[PDB]
RNA sequence: AAAGGUGAAAAGAACCCCGGGAGGGGAGUGAAAGAGAACCUGAAACCGUGGACUUACAAGCAGUCAUGGCACCUUAUGCG
RNA sequence: GCGAGAGCUAACUUCCGUAGCCGAGAGGGAAACAACCCAGACCAUCAGCUAAGGUCCCUAAAUGAUCGCUCAGUGGUUAA
RNA sequence: GUAGGGGAGCGUUCAGUCCGCGGAGAAGCCAUACCGGAAGGAGUGGUGGAGCCGACUGAAGUGCGGAUGCCGGCAUGAGUAACGAUAAAAGAAGUGAGAAUCUUCUUCGCCGUAAGGACAAGGGUUCCUGGGGAAGGGUCGUCCGCCCAGGGAAAGUCGG
């Protein structure tokens, strides 16, 4: 059974759409081989995350 | 100024700044997400998010951004430390189609279609601002 | 020989159109539903139109009676008094007389009285 | 209101072959990459594993030998990293998240010895 | 079944840049590339980007009339 | 509404007479409301008089004047 | 003022005349506060790139909001429901522009009167090798039963 009665308007439904939107991440400067990573993990760039991790 | 084809042929019309990605096969309503972080800040932070940034979306509005950062810095001469998105935006495609559900009003019902609807074009400018 | 509807019908269209404005959404737009809002609005128009003057005759009214209250009469007793006096076919729109020019309106105030006893 | 200690993701048979198979092997590398959830599993289940093997006798061998099932595996923990192991007040595995993942777009991490 | 159109002429884009690509930005040819091979025009629905005025105690066939604010002055400082 | 029948001297009933409206009739009144009351819209007006209806505030217009009545909110539900 | 009748006209294609306009740019499209009693008609500005107004007369496939009307295009439902058996997968290693998915190793679970193997019908190069990455694959894709090219199929006795 049960569809919708009209379309919406564009108006109403953009509306909605309201919530959508990006978060987008925050970041940081690596202190070892600066270039930027991402929060309480390793830098890809060179791999260092106090002292040194994975090789990259 | 004289006239029409007298304009048009003593001036070339440049583009400055710009660079579109046409047809990446993508719905465009996905890729403005992505886009609209981009939109506004220098080109670095552009280029930092974007890499970062977990749509996979992201993946040609970076291929692009960088494109349109070259035009910028060898074709208009300009200054990369100056650099920002002035504007990006998405749309259109030509909605892909084979053609293969020959559709008699049935049997197969309504479903696929697969939006070639990407279009994604960035346009970098100097700020000088300051 | 054929006569094809071409640009005949896209013009007259384009017409009705343009006369939609600051119309909201569906009716600014796409033509159908702006035509038959423009209905309505013929409808809402030359009736309005023959309206604005019970409007304003009510508002003028409104005004007149309220300065005739500031002086102790009422509009009953003020176009009374007034036209009871000959001297006075004066009437319409005289309410900016009595809101622009307070002296005057009393003077046509103290005229009512004399008019009355 | 779902209260308990333990996290399941597959069935019930599942999560034992799995994670026996996640530990037998970070034994065997040292350090493997896996998605970060499973590799938070996957900590405390082979940090006991570590305790079991040190003490030293067949017992725990034996013990050890249930869950590992690759005789070089469990003689690497046993001789090899039990040991190894002595004054540590138990624990040690670490773990450290890489990054997101293209796919499926899951975090990944590694977990190491 | 639907299915047509670069340009007068292939002169149909060497070379360079971003990219595996697709795609585009220059250069060049051309009257024009505001013709580039998804190549005459290119309406409308429909999706966006920027701007102007606006909107988070109000019950709404979306209009209509009346007044005030604000912004703009190419049939256009007025009955705008 | 009137004058009858069928009906229960019931029906936003059914069937004839008879005026008027609706139908094909916008405007004012009856809060709302085809028919009811007043009045038949050629077009423009930020002019005036009235009709039915109204003149405490939502709403224009006497919180009128004089002689009563009614203390029940009767007004603003019916009878033996 | 509804069916209905009467009167004047507007706009569109074609045709004959008349007057002409156009690469210093036609029609068409775009905007627009002007004109007309209405259908409507001009003024200029932007697009366009090869043709076309005005007047008179004549002829019409000649005027759309409806017909659950026809062809097409594009919306809403929405980033929703789904991604086609609840036989789970895991790590390392390789390759690559990019890998949860392709390759290898090592384990794991599943069928095992099958979910193994061989033929018939039917399908028609789907086989093999080397490539390829548009679409097809319900994600991905370096991969494939998809795309390209080359190769491969042997009968006195089997079946006819
Ligand atoms: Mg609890
Ligand atoms: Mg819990
Ligand atoms: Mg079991
Ligand atoms: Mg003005
Ligand atoms: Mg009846
Ligand atoms: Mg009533
Ligand atoms: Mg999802
Ligand atoms: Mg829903
Ligand atoms: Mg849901
Ligand atoms: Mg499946
Ligand atoms: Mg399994
Ligand atoms: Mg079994
Ligand atoms: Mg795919």
């Amino acid at each position: 059974h049960p569809v919708p009665k009209k379309k919406t308007s564009k108006s109403k439904r953009d509306m909605r759409r309201s919530h959508h939107a990006l978060t987008a991440p925050n970041l940081t400067e690596c202190p070892q081989c600066h270039g930027k990573k991402l929060s309480h993990h390793i830098c890809p760039n060179c791999g260092y995350y106090d002292g040194r991790q994975v090789l990259a | 100024f004289r006239n029409k084809k007298q304009r048009k042929q003593q001036v070339k019309l440049r583009k400055p700044g710009f660079a579109v990605a046409k047809y990446v096969r993508m719905s465009p309503r996905k890729v403005r997400l992505v886009v609209d972080v981009i939109r506004g800040k220098s080109v670095q932070d552009a280029e930092d998010l974007l890499r970062f940034i977990p749509r996979s979306a992201s993946e040609p509005v970076a291929k692009v951004l960088n494109s349109a950062k070259a035009n910028a810095l060898h074709n208009d001469e300009m200054l990369e430390d100056r650099l920002f998105v002035k504007e990006a935006y998405v749309d259109a495609g030509p909605t892909l189609k084979r053609l293969i559900p020959r559709v008699p009003r049935a049997r197969g019902s309504a479903n696929i279609i697969k939006k070639r609807t990407s279009h994604i074009t960035i346009i970098v400018a100097e700020k000088g601002n300051k | 020989p054929r006569a094809k509807t071409g640009i005949v019908r896209r013009r007259r269209h384009k017409k009705v159109l343009k006369r939609a404005k600051g119309f909201w959404g569906s009716r600014s737009k796409q033509y159908r539903n702006a035509f038959q809002t423009l209905l309505n609005a013929a409808t809402y128009e030359y009736r309005d139109r023959r309206n604005k003057k019970r409007d304003f005759r009510r508002l003028w009214i409104q005004r007149i009676n309220a300065g005739a209250r500031l002086h102790g009469m009422n509009y009953s007793t003020f176009i009374n008094g007034l036209k009871r006096a000959n001297i006075d076919l004066n009437r319409k729109v005289l309410a900016d007389i009595a809101a622009r020019e307070p002296e005057a309106f009393k003077a046509l105030v103290d005229a009512s009285r004399n008019a009355r006893q | 209101h779902g209260k308990a200690g333990r996290k399941l993701n597959r069935n019930s048979s599942a999560r034992v072959a799995l994670a026996r198979a996640q530990a037998t092997a970070l034994l065997r590398e040292g350090r493997i990459q896996t998605t970060l959830t499973k590799a938070k599993e996957l900590r405390p289940f082979v940090e006991q594993l570590i305790t079991t093997a040190k003490g030293g006798d067949l017992h725990s061998r034996r013990l050890v030998a249930q869950d590992i099932h690759d005789k070089d595996v469990v003689r690497k923990v046993m001789d090899e990293v039990a040991p190894k192991y002595a004054e540590r007040p138990g624990g040690y595995t670490r773990i450290l998240r890489v990054g997101t993942r293209r796919g499926d777009g899951v975090t990944m991490a590694l977990i190491e010895l």
